[PDB]
């Protein structure tokens, strides 16, 4: 039926949100995209933007496939946004 | 970048040795 | 803790995921107004497919109603209901 | 698309009350 103002306001405010980010002729990676925390959402006025303020890395198993020839599990390290702030644009 | 091999795997991502 | 392949794969496959969409994308002709918040959380198709000849697109859509504040600079503000597009179902379909 | 009025509101998004 209707999402209430307080809830729209809180859920939309600048924070880390799960984002499916593509990893990038010989190999295919699977999956080709990973789920990572990325700063998003909005701030109280158009002069402010949501930016990352604390970042860290997360390791995930990714399969590397050489089609019709082989397929190996490997680890890859990706960037995470742990914390975000609204700051003046420029 | 920096993909580090762990093992040859099956279709489910399990090592073939498993 | 290393995320195991099975979890990375299930979590990133094509599906509707909460996306923070600016309100001007859905209401572009509203330059006389400031909306607050200026963006809203919506389910939109995201994620990847198993083949590069497939693409993650919506296969069922509907609208969702949210209470938004609409500000007229120097002339007060009202709360109202606005309606936004959301994706209910998504599939990996041939690019064609 | 579309707007359905609910109320005139304060700066916090709470509806204003009538004076009388």
């Amino acid at each position: 039926e209707v999402v209430k103002f307080m809830d729209v306001y809180q859920r939309s405010y600048c924070h880390p949100i799960e984002t499916l980010v593509d990893i990038f002729i010989e190999y295919i990676f699977k999956p080709s995209c990973v789920p990572l925390m990325r700063c998003g959402g909005c701030c109280n006025d158009e002069g402010l933007e949501c930016v990352p303020t604390e970042e860290s890395n997360i390791t995930m198993q990714i399969m590397r496939i050489k089609p019709h020839q082989g397929q190996h599990i490997g680890e890859m390290s990706f960037l995470q946004h742990n914390k975000c702030e609204c700051r003046p644009k420029k | 970048r920096g993909w580090v091999e762990i093992c040859a795997a099956d279709d489910y991502g399990r090592c073939l040795t498993e």
